[PDB]
C-alpha cells in the first residue's frame, strides 16, 4: 500500500544449490535460493501479486502519469499504412489503420487501377480482411499471412490468448471477413485448418495449389518444448491428415527449416538451421507434373554449416544468392547448376565498409539492393549485367526496404526514421527516364511537427580503443549545455542492428521534457557485419555491456547530459543489457532502469523453453571453459550488497514464451535481497493477460504501460510538467 | 528472418524496443 525503503515483501529463500564445473577453479557450489520462483504456484501468485500491488501504489502517487498518458494517446492518433500490393485479378490490396485500432484492417480497391489515395482510404477501397473480427471478444490476432500467386486464395495464420502455436485458414479472395459479412452469414473461408504451425512463414508453390509450412508434432495438454520440427506442404481445399511431410530430421530433433519456391515453377529450396547464429545448409530440388510429394530428391549444395546463404533469384540454372561466406559484410554470388560440381563466383562483390542487407529481382531482369553504411540505409539500382546504374533517393536518413514481384514493371520503397514518420515511394519501369521515381504517399502524424526535431550522429571510445557511433535526437530548443536527462535505448546482440525508425511516443517526451534520445551502435549487434557481431558474443560478450556502460559517461563528460540523469531500456536481449549494466557500472552511472522481459540468469537460461538455441550467442554453461566466461556476467549472480542501485521499474507478461519471467523474478528478488534500505525504489510490474504466440497487446493498454515507464524514468531523473 | 522469429526480441520486420509497436507501414511488404 505505500512504498518506502526496507519496505518490500518477505520472499522465502530454499536451501537449493547446484554444482557446476569451472576449468580455472573445478567445482564450484552455486546457491540458488529463489530456484522456486521458476515454479507456477499458489505462493508464486501470492508473491506476484504482492509486488504488482507495491508498484502500482508508488505509479499512483505520480500525478504526471494520467497527463501522459493524454498526451501519448493523441501523438498515435493518426491514420497509418502499408505499401500497396497488386495481384492478378487487377486489384490492390494495403492495410490501413483508422489510428488506435488494435490490428490493422486488409483493404481492397473499388476499381483495378493503382488509387490516388489523396482521396481517402475508404473512397478508393472497400475491406477485404478485418483481422478484429477473427473472435468476437478479440481475444484472436493474424501473425502474418500470404495470397497466393494467382491471386483467388488467401492464407492467414491465426493466435488466440493462452496458445503456443498458431493455426493456417485458407478462404477464397472474392469472399471477404469483414462485421458485415460475420452479422449477415457464414464465415466464407474452406474448412482447411492447418494446427501446430510455428517459426515459419507461408510459401506457396507458383501452380497456386498449396503452400509449405513448418509446424511441430500435436501435444495433449499433460512440458513446454518446440522439438522435431518439420516442413510441410498443405493442397488447397483438403484436411490437414492428407498432408505431405516434406522434410524432417529425427536424429537432430533441434533443428529447424524454411523454404522457397522459384518464380519460374522449376525449384524447391530447403534451408536448415542448428541455432540463433547465421548459418544454414540450403538443398535443391527440381520440382515437374507430380509437384510437392513425399520422397523428394534434394541436391545438397550446401551441406555443412559454414555460412548464411539465402536465394534471390534464378535464371535457368544460374542462381543468384546473398551470402556472407567468407565476405562478413555480405555480397552476391552465382551458383550455377547445369555443372556436376556448380561453379560459384561473385556477381555483385563484397562492399569492405559496407553491409548489403537486401537484394530483390525486378521486372524481370533489374536488381535493387540495399546498403547500410554507418547504420543508414542507401538504395542502388543495378543491371542484369552487375552494373550500377543509379542511386535512388539520395537525400533520405534512415532505414528502408523493398516491395516488390519479380515480374511486374514496378516496386515499392517503404522509408522511416527518427523524423519520417512513413513514406511510401514508387518507380515504375514504363515511364520516361527521369519521371520514373515518385512519392505514392506521405504518413501526416498529429499535434507533432517533425522538423522540430534535430537526429545527428557522433562518435565515441570504448575502454579497449574501439570507436563507436551513436544516434543523437533532441526537440530544437534543447541545449547540449550538461543540462538535459537522456534515455539512452540499445539491444545488443543476435547480429541485430540497432536502426532508426519513428516513435511518436519519444519524440513526444522529448518536446515536454527537453530530454534527449541516444542509441549506441554497440558490438553484439550487426551494424558493420560479421566482424560486429563477433566482437560481442560468448567470450567477447563483456564488450556489449563496456559499449553501453561507456556510452553514457560519454553523453556526461561531454555535456549532452546532466550528471545522474541519464536512463536505460531495453526488451529481451536489451533486459539482459540493462540488467548487467546497472550491476557492472560505477555507482551513479545512470540515474533510472527499465528492463522489458530480459534474460538475467545466464547459468538456466539453456533450461527453459527455447533458450538452447541462444548457446550460439552466450556460451553454454555445462561447458566448464564457457563457465568461466558466463559466471562472472550473469546478472542474477552478480549483485553485491555495497552499491547503491539506480531507480529501477522491471516489466514483464506473465504468459511470455520465449523468455520465461522466471529470469526477472530472480534479479528482483535478489536485488530486494541484497540493497534492502537503497534509497531508490526497486520495483516490478507484473502483467497477468496470457498472450498468444506472436499476439501483441490492445492499443489501449500499451498506452498506459508507455505512460507509467515514462511517467516513472521522468520522477526518478526529477523532471516536472511545466 | 525464419531463424530471427526464435531471438529473445520484443516482437518480424526487427521490432528491438517497445516502441516499434507500429508495424503498419512494412506490414504490406511481402504478402503475394
Amino acid at each position: 500500500v505505500t512504498w518506502a525503503p526496507g519496505n518490500y515483501p518477505s520472499t522465502r529463500r530454499s536451501d537449493h544449490v547446484d554444482t557446476y564445473q569451472s576449468a580455472s577453479k573445478g567445482e564450484v557450489p552455486v546457491p540458488d535460493p529463489y530456484q522456486w520462483l521458476e515454479e507456477s504456484t499458489d505462493e508464486v501468485d501470492k508473491w506476484t501479486t504482492a509486488q504488482a500491488d507495491l508498484a502500482q501504489s508508488y505509479l499512483d502517487q505520480n500525478a504526471d502519469i494520467q497527463k501522459l498518458a493524454e498526451k501519448f494517446r493523441a501523438s498515435r492518433n493518426y491514420a497509418k499504412f502499408s505499401a500497396p500490393t497488386l495481384l492478378d485479378d487487377g486489384h490492390w490490396y494495403w492495410f490501413y489503420n483508422r489510428g488506435l485500432q488494435s490490428q490493422s484492417v486488409l483493404y481492397r480497391s473499388k476499381e483495378p487501377a493503382l488509387p490516388d489515395f489523396s482521396k481517402g482510404d475508404d473512397n478508393v477501397g472497400d475491406v477485404f480482411f478485418d483481422p478484429n473480427v477473427l473472435a468476437a471478444d478479440g481475444s484472436a490476432g493474424m501473425v502474418l499471412c500470404k495470397f497466393s500467386p494467382d491471386g483467388k486464395f488467401f492464407a492467414y495464420a491465426v493466435s488466440h490468448l493462452g496458445g503456443d502455436y498458431s493455426t493456417i485458414y485458407v478462404r477464397s479472395t472474392s469472399s471477404p471477413l469483414s462485421q458485415a459479412s460475420v452479422a449477415q452469414g457464414v464465415d466464407g473461408r474452406l474448412s482447411d485448418e492447418v494446427k501446430w504451425f510455428k517459426f515459419s512463414t507461408i510459401i506457396w508453390t507458383k501452380d497456386s495449389k498449396g503452400f509449405l509450412y513448418q509446424r511441430y508434432p500435436a501435444r495433449e495438454r499433460h512440458t513446454r518444448s518446440d522439438r522435431n520440427a518439420m516442413m510441410c506442404y498443405h493442397k488447397v481445399g483438403t484436411t490437414q491428415e492428407e498432408d505431405i511431410i516434406v522434410y524432417q530430421d529425427n536424429e537432430h530433433p533441434e533443428w529447424i527449416y524454411g523454404a522457397d519456391t522459384s518464380e519460374d515453377g522449376k525449384y524447391l529450396y530447403l534451408y536448415q538451421f542448428k541455432d540463433t547464429s547465421k548459418k544454414n545448409l540450403l538443398w535443391v530440388a527440381e520440382l515437374d507434373e507430380d509437384g510437392v510429394k513425399s520422397g523428394i530428391h534434394w541436391r545438397k549444395v550446401v551441406n555443412e554449416y559454414a555460412a548464411d546463404y539465402n536465394i534471390i533469384t534464378n535464371h535457368g540454372s544460374l542462381v543468384y544468392i546473398k551470402t556472407n561466406l567468407n565476405a562478413p559484410q555480405y555480397k552476391v554470388i552465382t551458383i550455377d547448376l547445369s555443372k556436376d560440381e556448380p561453379e560459384i563466383r561473385d556477381f555483385i562483390p563484397e562492399e569492405k565498409d559496407a553491409k548489403l542487407a537486401q537484394v530483390n529481382c525486378a521486372n524481370e531482369e533489374y536488381f535493387v539492393a540495399i546498403y547500410k553504411r554507418n547504420v543508414k540505409d542507401e538504395i542502388y539500382l543495378y543491371s542484369k549485367a552487375g552494373v550500377q546504374l543509379t542511386r535512388l533517393a539520395p537525400d533520405f536518413v534512415g532505414a528502408a526496404s523493398i516491395a516488390n514481384r519479380q515480374k511486374q514493371t514496378h516496386f515499392f520503397l517503404t522509408l522511416s526514421g527518427f523524423n519520417t514518420p512513413g513514406t511510401i515511394a514508387r518507380y515504375d519501369f514504363t515511364a520516361p527516364e527521369t519521371q520514373r521515381f515518385s512519392i505514392l504517399r506521405t504518413t501526416k502524424v498529429n499535434e507533432l511537427d517533425p522538423d522540430d526535431f534535430e537526429s545527428t550522429q557522433v562518435w565515441y571510445e570504448s575502454k579497449d580503443g574501439t570507436k563507436i557511433p551513436m544516434f543523437i535526437v533532441r526537440h530544437k530548443s534543447t541545449k547540449f549545455d550538461g543540462t538535459a536527462a537522456a534515455i539512452q535505448y540499445g539491444y545488443g546482440g543476435f547480429a541485430t542492428s540497432a536502426d532508426p525508425f519513428f516513435s511518436p511516443i519519444i519524440l513526444t517526451f522529448l518536446q515536454t521534457y527537453g530530454a534527449i534520445f541516444a542509441v549506441p551502435s554497440i558490438r553484439g549487434g550487426g551494424e558493420f557485419g560479421e566482424e560486429w557481431h563477433k566482437g560481442g558474443r560468448r567470450e567477447t560478450k563483456v564488450n556489449t555491456f563496456d559499449d553501453f556502460i561507456a556510452a553514457a559517461q560519454f553523453l556526461v563528460k561531454n555535456k549532452y547530459a546532466a550528471p545522474g540523469k541519464v536512463a536505460i531500456n531495453g526488451a529481451a536481449n536489451g533486459g539482459l543489457l540493462v540488467m548487467g549494466s546497472i550491476v557492472r557500472a560505477p555507482e551513479g552511472t545512470f540515474g533510472a532502469a527499465v528492463p522489458e522481459g530480459g534474460v538475467a540468469d545466464l547459468l538456466k537460461f539453456h533450461k527453459f523453453t527455447g533458450g538452447q538455441a541462444w548457446i550460439s550467442e552466450y556460451g553454454n554453461p555445462s561447458i566448464p571453459e564457457e563457465f568461466d566466461y558466463i559466471y562472472p556476467l550473469s546478472p542474477v549472480h552478480n549483485v553485491r550488497t555495497d552499491k547503491v542501485m539506480p531507480a529501477t521499474l522491471i516489466t514483464v507478461n506473465i504468459g511470455d514464451g520465449r523468455v520465461v519471467p522466471m529470469h526477472s523474478f530472480k534479479f528482483i528478488a535478489t536485488l530486494q535481497h541484497n540493497v534492502p534500505q537503497n534509497p531508490h525504489p526497486l520495483l516490478i510490474k507484473i502483467d497477468k493477460s496470457w498472450l498468444g504466440h506472436g499476439m501483441g497487446k490492445p492499443t489501449d493498454k500499451n498506452v498506459k504501460d508507455a505512460a507509467d515507464k515514462w511517467g516513472f524514468i521522468a520522477r526518478a531523473l526529477g523532471l516536472e510538467l511545466k | 528472418d525464419t531463424n530471427a522469429t526464435r531471438l529473445p526480441i520484443w516482437g518480424g520486420c526487427n521490432p528491438w524496443t517497445a516502441e516499434h509497436v507500429d508495424q503498419t507501414l512494412a506490414s504490406g511488404n511481402d504478402i503475394c
